[PDB]
């Protein structure tokens, strides 16, 4: 037992080949084997699918592929002004009164005060004020708050 | 030899009661008279019946299907007897 | 509320002209609208181009409503990783607003039998609020919890 | 898109032409152009256009082809599973039958009239009646259950359409169009019901992937079970929505319960392509299940999970089908010592059966995940369900691949250049979503 | 062709004979004892599914009596 | 008594004639067993061997039935708890007999 | 009426010259006199259905007009 | 919709609803009503009156069956051979049998159907299923065991399907109309008619 | 029984093989053969080393780039050598260092 020439650091001791890859055998020459004729065809097929895809991905510009990429911009600016919107709303409990009585007329509840403040460009209020579902006095505290 | 599958009964059985449908065989002309015969005076007649509920026409659809048999059935069975 | 064709043919042909002031200028971003087109139709399937001009605009604004959140959850990280052990009093506020955040991307459009996403148990403790209040002015013995002050770090 | 349709009706026509021995090349070369056909569709569609990234118009309604998402994903699935197809299947009559099989189904998902999803979905029945009953690997029993399934639920699909193009004047999906009418609602319903196989019409599928070719198999797992998603998406939600929801506890029941049935009778099985079909059955309820909550999660869901077992079950029939060649045999119990005798096919073997279970670095996990929250976002109970039961399909793979793994074997059955060749793809494209480039 | 169903001896002797057989008569549970073990175990694994329905429960026959006590203090005053 | 069918270099030909047999695919298939394929047989044409019987009625009747009602009554619970919670009128399901025609709710209006 | 009669008609002439020669067992290029006829005539003969087509639908308009559809000039440019 | 972020279909409001417009400034309809004979055999309120009028159906296909059978017996027979047995005696029993039967489970299906009908005071779907079921119970009196299950089964289906594509479907699609503009969208600007088209006369035979 | 001709080109039984132990030396794997130890380890060894210290800089770099620590630590940390983002540390008590 223990290694061969009794250093771990020696020649290995096998020469040859572990197994046969494939199953093919060496030529005996050192002849390369034929390639296979679907071997070129293949390769050029799926690397340049692969290739176009990543190339798609990575190239193309921000929301031509990936459309949360383009509004990233305007989700920054609409957090911008959202914050500047809430804190106002934290110091000023007037507005936070008329507020708690719009929340009543639209089924909401007290806690969803922040809610309605991000809300301001929805399809549901944008609507709701002009049909009349949503009270005229949201558009006076969106107002108050610089929109 | 492959597995198959096993058939009920025995050949000799099953071939006698195969037989049993190589009998005189009439002429379909016999019945399609009376059925043309009859089928033409009963669409006639088919115009003046009562509008019955569609419910009461399935269920007259499936009893007459029921009790419909083949002709097949017949003659394999039938016996020239009292 | 009733509309009479008079006046649904009437907004048909007002639709029609906004199709064609929209056509005259070539816009690369006409199907990410900034304003809906405001109606009163019964169905919004009625008039097709306001139909479809509304839903560009809905997928605008749930893809940045998205973006915000994801904004909102980074600041909530970052509040929450640099306060230490001060973490549940001084990321109180960036936590409701990030929860609320949450609610208007979830709630705008479940879809017909989703139920309301409940980001901070805001319904819940709601709900228990209003169990107790008419339990104790009609003398009745709750079986549920009392509401709570803070159910999470922030709602 | 025109470069996709061109590319598309070029391929059958290829075939009249060529020399009759050059006839696999050229429809390898053929399947590869209309892959790239397609990576220029999705090049030049644009994610600006939200609703539609492409429509065009060959002069009438039924001539409509348009590309959404559903359809872009599906399109491209197709295009990269085709070649495939076409390495594994020789002759020129069984050539033909799958060109024409694939550049049927590819049409279809892009049509966006019902009457011409309809021809052209159903215009491969007889092809597939004759490629499932070939003359000696073929049943005829599993060609009589194909065709007659397709054939009723299409049918009902086709009394639907008619009705619609009667009632609204037009049948094309551009046109927005309700209806609350149950009947029209239930015909509609019915061919996908038996399209994604849900119990209890999931039986002409695995009579079929058993007795059909590999490349027929692959073809049918890979796409042929996902026309129900775009059927669904493009022609049931946008106008049997009101139906889908007074339905649901009903759609939800039935959904389930193929879930478990499925997944029980995938426990009684004994061939490799039984198990593999009934775990495809198994897998169909939880995407029809989110579809059909109508909610964004499930809808990018059901697509995102379709796109992961088209990719996963068409690597597991391949395998089955190498090993077939190299044994002249499906049954587990013949089949044993893989591990020892077959190293470099047992590793693939149990990656693609990795995939299969939902593991985390496999596109399956991130579908299912997007899945089950859609469910959850419905009801908790929903969701709950579905995690539960998904031990069985462990119980059943584990207890494959332990006969499989051990034992005693006297022959070397590994796979051939060519046979690695095939699979590449598939894992390389398997890696990729797993990673995260769904 | 087929395999041979001649068995090897040769370990007989070192491993023991195959001569004794499994006893069991490989048939499955009876339908009786089937019917009592699933509708056991299978409440079992649905355990949320009966805590949502108790709660539901409760909360609903709370409301409806706070309801109830409701009606009747704003009937007499 | 064996040769190698293939070769590398492409010069392939099938010795169809040779006294040796040919190292094809068909070396490594496994050999068959006559009770293994009659038990395959027997497994898949399971369909002969059924017998309508009272056991096997109440077998289907009890886990077939059994599960796919208790799925429809946690489904219409779970759907009555939805709409007790989202704040919807009760909505007219297929089976559900309601007097109220409530089925898709409003996006615009606020429930 | 459509526009791509010609078109599918000349391509349709093909389908008849190469389809004929496949199902005599000759291959497609085989009788290539068959193939310019085909072709041709197909193509005469999608262009005349067109026209038909138009013509019956134009005698419709004025029969529905007759009867008392209220056509619009818009409608009556449906009809070409 | 044929996006991923937002539900598919759409909403309609309750609160608002649209008045209703004719489909054409003049109608004329050439679909008769029902006839009095029509709402006379359909009126269930007496049981035993319902189910007399309602037999001829069944006793009619009873002997269309009977007189099928008993033709097909009296064909095979020989005329040249003189017979000992008489033959009307031999096919009698037949074709009254069958009428009999026949009869029998009609009585029995419109009774129960009526009596339900009466008890429960609704016209429901369960009437029938229960009216079938009986029937289906009857026919299988003796018969071995998958035939108990099959046939109250098989006949308590068939009313549910005669009520689904018989009464239920016409009413549920009366509006659809197929010319001028759709039903639901008047708005849009398709041609308008005067009147309806009038593709077929009244039926009169 | 006369081994066959490709045989020579197969590698013998190593020195770890057990002399018993019989495996088929035909078949491949990835991970390697039955008991290995194929000439030329060494250098296919100390190969691998160098990939794994190219990835680890690649790793080191893309971590230090990646790594934010938004809280001061409690005193120096071995990061400071390396990472220029560390804040200045600050003691228990609250004394900047
Ligand atoms: C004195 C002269 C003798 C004649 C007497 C009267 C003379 C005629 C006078 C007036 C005739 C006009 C009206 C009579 C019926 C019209 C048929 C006809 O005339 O064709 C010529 C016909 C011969 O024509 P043929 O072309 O030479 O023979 C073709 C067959 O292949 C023949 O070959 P075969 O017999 O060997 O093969 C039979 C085959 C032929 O197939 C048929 O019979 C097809 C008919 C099916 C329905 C027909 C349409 C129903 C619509 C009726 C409309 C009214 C209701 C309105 C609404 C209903 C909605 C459906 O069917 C079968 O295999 C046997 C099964 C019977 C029906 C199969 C359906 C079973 C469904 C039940 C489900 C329960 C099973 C569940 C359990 C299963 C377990 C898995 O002559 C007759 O048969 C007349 C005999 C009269 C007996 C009819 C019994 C009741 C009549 C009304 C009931 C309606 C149902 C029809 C049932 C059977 C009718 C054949
Ligand atoms: C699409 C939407 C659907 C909506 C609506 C659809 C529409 C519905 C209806 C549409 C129907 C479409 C499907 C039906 C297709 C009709 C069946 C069919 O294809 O033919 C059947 C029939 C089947 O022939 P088969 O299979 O051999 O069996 C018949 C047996 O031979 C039996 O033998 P046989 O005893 O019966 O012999 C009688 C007959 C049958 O005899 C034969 O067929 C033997 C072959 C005829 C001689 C070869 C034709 C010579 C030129 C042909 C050009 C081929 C170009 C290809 C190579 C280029 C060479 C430079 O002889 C004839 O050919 C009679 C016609 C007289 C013309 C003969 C040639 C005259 C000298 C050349 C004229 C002008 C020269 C200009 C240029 C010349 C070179 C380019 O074909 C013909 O009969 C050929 C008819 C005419 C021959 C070609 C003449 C073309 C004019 C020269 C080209 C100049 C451009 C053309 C435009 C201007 C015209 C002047
Ligand atoms: C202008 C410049 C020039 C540029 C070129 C542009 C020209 C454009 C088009 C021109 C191309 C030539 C057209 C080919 C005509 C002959 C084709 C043929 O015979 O097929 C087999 C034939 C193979 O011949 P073969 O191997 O020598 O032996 C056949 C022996 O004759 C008999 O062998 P067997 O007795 O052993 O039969 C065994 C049979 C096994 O038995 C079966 O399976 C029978 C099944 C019945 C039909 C299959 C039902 C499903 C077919 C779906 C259609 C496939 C497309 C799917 C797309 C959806 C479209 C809605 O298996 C097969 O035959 C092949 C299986 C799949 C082929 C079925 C597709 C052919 C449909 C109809 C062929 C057209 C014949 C018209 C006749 C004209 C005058 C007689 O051709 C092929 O290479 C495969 C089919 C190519 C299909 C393209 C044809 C268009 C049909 C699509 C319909 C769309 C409307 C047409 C508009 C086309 C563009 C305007
Ligand atoms: C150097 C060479 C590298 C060699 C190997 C690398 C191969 C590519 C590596 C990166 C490329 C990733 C692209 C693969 C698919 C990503 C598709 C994708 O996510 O974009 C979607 C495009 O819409 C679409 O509709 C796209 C449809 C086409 C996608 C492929 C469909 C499946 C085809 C077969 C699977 C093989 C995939 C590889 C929209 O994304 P989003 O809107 O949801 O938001 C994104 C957040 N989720
Ligand atoms: C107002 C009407 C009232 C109702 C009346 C109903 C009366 C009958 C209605 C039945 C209509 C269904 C049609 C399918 C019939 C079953 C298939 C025939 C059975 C059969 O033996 O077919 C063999 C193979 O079929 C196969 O292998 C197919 C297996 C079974 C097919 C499953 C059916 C599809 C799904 C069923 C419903 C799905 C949704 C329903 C909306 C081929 O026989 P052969 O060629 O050797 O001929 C030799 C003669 N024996
Ligand atoms: C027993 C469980 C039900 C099995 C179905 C499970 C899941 C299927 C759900 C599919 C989703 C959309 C389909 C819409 C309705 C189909 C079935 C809904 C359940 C149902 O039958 O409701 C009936 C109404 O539906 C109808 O009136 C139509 C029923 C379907 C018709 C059957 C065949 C139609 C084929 C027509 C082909 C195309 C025709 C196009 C013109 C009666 O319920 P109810 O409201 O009266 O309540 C009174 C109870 N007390
Ligand atoms: C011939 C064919 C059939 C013959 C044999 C059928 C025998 C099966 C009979 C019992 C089957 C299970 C019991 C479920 C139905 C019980 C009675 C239905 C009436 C009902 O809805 O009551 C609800 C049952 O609780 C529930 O909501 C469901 C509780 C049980 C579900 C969990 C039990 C097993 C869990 C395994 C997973 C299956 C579900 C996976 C999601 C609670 O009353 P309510 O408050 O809702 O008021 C609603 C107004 N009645
Ligand atoms: C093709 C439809 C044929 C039905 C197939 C069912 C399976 C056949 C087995 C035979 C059983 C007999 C038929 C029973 C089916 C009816 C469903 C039972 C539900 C039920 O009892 O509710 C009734 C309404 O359902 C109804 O009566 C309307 C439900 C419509 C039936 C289901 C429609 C879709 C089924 C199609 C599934 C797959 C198609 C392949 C066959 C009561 O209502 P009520 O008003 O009386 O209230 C009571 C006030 N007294």
């Amino acid at each position: 037992s223990g290694h061969p020439n009794g250093s771990f650091w020696s020649e290995g001791t096998q020469v040859g080949l572990n197994g046969f890859k494939y199953g093919e055998i060496p030529l005996p020459n050192g002849q390369p084997r034929k390639k296979l004729w679907l071997e070129n065809i293949w390769n050029i097929g799926y690397g340049g699918f692969f290739l176009g895809a990543f190339c798609l991905y990575y190239g193309a510009p921000p929301g031509h592929v990936i459309p949360s990429q383009w509004a990233t911009p305007k989700a920054k600016d609409e957090y911008a002004v959202d914050m500047k919107m809430i804190d106002k709303y934290n110091e000023r409990p007037d507005l936070q009164a008329r507020l708690s009585i719009v929340l009543k007329d639209l089924n909401m509840i007290e806690e969803e005060a922040y809610d309605l403040i991000m809300m301001r460009k929805d399809y549901k209020v944008l609507l709701g004020l002009h049909s009349g579902r949503v009270p005229a006095d949201l558009k006076a505290i969106y107002e108050e708050l610089e929109a | 030899d492959e597995p198959k599958h096993q058939i009920p009964g025995n050949a000799l059985d099953n071939w006698a009661f195969l037989r049993t449908y190589a009998k005189p065989l009439p002429d379909m002309i016999h019945y399609y008279y009376y059925v043309y015969l009859f089928g033409f005076f009963f669409v006639y007649k088919v115009a003046d019946f009562p509008e019955y509920s569609p419910r009461v026409l399935v269920m007259a659809a499936l009893i007459g299907s029921l009790f419909y048999v083949r002709r097949d059935w017949v003659h394999r069975e039938f016996k020239d007897s009292p | 509320t009733t509309a009479t064709i008079e006046e649904r043919r009437a907004f048909h042909k007002e639709v029609l002209d906004i199709v064609q002031s929209k056509l005259a200028n070539k816009n690369s971003e006409w199907a990410r609208p900034e304003e809906p087109i405001l109606h009163n139709l019964k169905s919004e399937k009625e008039e097709p181009h306001v139909y479809y001009h509304n839903n560009n605009f809905r997928v605008t604004r749930q893809l940045i409503h998205f973006e915000k959140t994801k904004i909102f959850e980074d600041e909530l990280d970052k509040c929450m990783r640099t306060h230490g052990e001060a973490k549940y009093r001084k990321c109180q506020e960036i936590a409701k607003r990030f929860q609320a955040s949450c609610r208007v991307a979830s709630n705008l459009e479940r879809g017909p039998n989703a139920r309301k996403r409940d980001v901070g148990f805001i319904y819940q403790n709601n709900k228990l609020r209003e169990l107790e209040k008419d339990a104790k002015e009609l003398g009745l013995n709750n079986p549920f919890p009392p509401s709570s002050p803070r159910t999470t770090i922030g709602y | 898109m025109s470069l996709y349709l061109f590319m598309l009706f070029l391929q059958p026509l290829s075939l009249s032409f060529v020399s009759r021995s050059f006839s696999k090349i050229s429809s390898l070369m053929m399947s590869f152009a209309t892959l790239w056909s397609a990576v220029y569709m999705w090049f030049t569609s644009n994610g600006a256009n939200q609703t539609f990234y492409q429509v065009v118009s060959w002069g009438s309604d039924w001539s409509t082809f348009g590309v959404c998402y559903t359809s872009l994903y599906i399109s491209l699935l197709c295009a990269f599973i085709f070649p495939i197809c076409v390495i594994l299947v020789q002759g020129y009559r069984a050539l033909s039958i799958l060109i024409c099989i694939q550049t049927a189904v590819s049409l279809s998902i892009v049509s966006l009239h019902m009457l011409a999803f309809y021809a052209l979905f159903e215009s491969s029945l007889l092809l597939f009646f004759i490629l499932i009953g070939r003359r000696k690997y073929g049943s005829l029993s599993a060609a009589y259950n194909i065709s007659i399934y397709t054939f009723i639920s299409a049918l009902g699909f086709l009394i639907s359409a008619f009705w619609l193009n009667w009632s609204f004047g037009s049948v094309c999906a551009l046109l927005p169009n309700e209806e609350a009418n149950s009947f029209v609602a239930f015909g509609i319903f019915i061919l996908l019901w038996v399209k994604a196989p849900l119990v209890p019409f999931h039986l002409w599928l695995p009579e079929a992937h058993v007795y059909a070719p590999t490349a027929g198999s692959v073809l049918l797992a890979g796409v042929l079970l996902k026309i129900s998603i775009v059927g669904l998406h493009v022609f049931f939600l946008p106008i049997c929505a009101s139906s889908i929801v007074k339905a649901f506890p009903l759609i939800l029941s039935i959904c389930l319960g193929s879930f478990i049935f499925s997944s029980f009778s995938t426990l009684k099985q004994i061939d490799l392509k039984k198990i593999v079909a009934y775990s495809s059955i198994s897998h169909m309820a939880i995407v029809f299940l989110s579809s059909a909550t109508n909610s964004g999660l499930g809808i990018q869901g059901a697509v995102l999970y379709c796109i992961a077992h088209g990719l996963i079950s068409p690597g597991l029939f391949l395998l089955v089908g190498i090993l077939y060649k190299n044994t002249n045999t499906k049954l587990v119990f013949y089949l044993r010592g893989l591990s020892q005798q077959a190293p470099v096919w047992w590793s693939v073997w149990v990656f693609f059966m990795l995939g299969n279970l939902a593991f985390p670095l496999f596109p399956n996990f991130i579908a299912e995940v997007v899945c089950l929250s859609a469910l959850f976002k419905n009801h908790e109970l929903y969701a709950y369900a579905f995690i539960f039961f998904s031990f069985v399909g462990t119980v059943y793979s584990s207890t494959v691949l332990g006969r499989l793994k051990g034992g005693v074997s006297s022959q070397c059955v590994d796979a051939s250049r060519l046979d690695v060749i095939s699979w590449n793809p598939l894992v390389l494209a398997t890696v990729v979503t797993g990673i995260g480039y769904m | 062709n087929y395999a041979s169903l001649k068995a090897d001896t040769s370990m007989d002797h070192v491993f023991g004979d195959s001569t004794n057989k499994l006893n069991y008569d490989f048939q499955l549970m009876s339908s009786k004892e089937a019917f009592f073990w699933n509708y056991t175990l299978y409440p079992i694994v649905g355990f949320p599914i009966f805590l949502y329905l108790y709660q539901f429960n409760k909360l609903e026959n709370f409301e409806a009596e706070i309801a109830a006590a409701k009606a009747a203090k704003a009937a007499s005053e | 008594s064996s040769r190698i069918a293939g070769d590398t270099t492409g010069k392939y030909t099938p010795n169809i004639f040779s006294p040796e047999t040919p190292m094809d695919r068909s070396f490594s298939h496994v050999p068959k067993n006559p009770f293994w394929e009659a038990w395959v047989f027997r497994r898949d044409n399971i369909q002969r061997e059924f017998v309508w019987t009272w056991q096997t009625i109440f077998d289907l009747a009890t886990f077939v039935g059994g599960l796919y009602v208790a799925m429809y009554a946690t489904a219409s619970f779970c759907s009555r708890q939805n709409d007790k919670r989202n704040g919807y009128p009760e909505r007219n399901y297929y089976f559900s007999d309601s007097k109220s025609n409530f089925v898709i709710p409003d996006e615009r209006e606020f429930y | 009426g459509w526009e791509y009669a010609g078109t599918y008609g000349a391509l349709c002439g093909m389908v008849y010259a190469i389809g004929s020669n496949v199902i005599s067992g000759r291959a497609w290029f085989r009788r290539p006199w068959v193939h310019v006829t085909s072709v041709t005539l197909s193509y005469l003969g999608s262009k005349l259905l067109d026209e038909v087509q138009d013509t019956y639908y134009l005698e419709h308009l004025k029969r529905v007009e007759r009867k008392g559809l209220q056509v619009t000039e818009e409608h009556k440019k449906l009809f070409s | 919709t044929f996006n991923y972020v937002i539900p598919y279909g759409g909403s309609s409001s309750y609160t608002i609803n649209n008045e209703p417009v004719k489909a054409e400034e003049v109608t004329v309809d050439f679909s008769k009503e029902p006839s009095a004979s029509s709402l006379k055999l359909a009126d269930k309120s007496d049981w035993i009156a319902y189910t007399f009028n309602n037999v001829p159906l069944m006793a009619t296909v009873g002997l269309l069956a009977g007189a099928h059978e008993a033709f097909l017996h009296y064909e095979r027979t020989p005329i040249y051979g003189k017979r000992t047995y008489n033959i009307i005696k031999k096919l009698a029993p037949i074709v009254i049998n069958k009428t009999a039967y026949a009869t029998l489970l009609g009585a029995i299906f419109c009774a129960t159907d009526a009596l339900y009908e009466n008890y429960s005071g609704k016209k429901s779907y369960t009437s029938g299923m229960v009216a079938g079921a009986a029937t289906g119970a009857v026919f299988a009196i003796g018969r071995p065991l998958p035939q108990p299950l099959v046939w109250p089964l098989v006949f308590a289906a068939a009313p549910v399907i005669a009520d689904l594509f018989g009464e239920v479907y016409p009413e549920s699609m009366k509006s659809a109309r197929g010319y001028g503009t759709p039903y639901g969208f008047e708005n849009l600007d398709d041609a308008v008619p005067t009147r309806n088209p009038i593709r077929r006369n009244p039926h009169h035979y | 029984v006369p081994e066959p001709p490709y045989a020579k080109y197969l590698a013998n039984k190593s020195h770890y093989c057990p002399p018993d132990f019989h495996y088929s030396r035909e078949i491949y794997a990835p991970y390697g053969g039955y008991f290995n130890d194929p000439k030329g380890w060494r250098t296919n060894t100390a190969i691998a080393t160098l990939v794994m210290l190219a990835g680890a800089y690649a790793v080191f770099c893309f971590g230090n780039a990646r790594e934010e620590r938004l809280r001061a630590p409690k005193g120096w940390i071995p990061s400071q050598l390396w990472n220029d983002n560390v804040p200045t540390p600050v003691d228990y008590r609250g004394k900047v260092l």
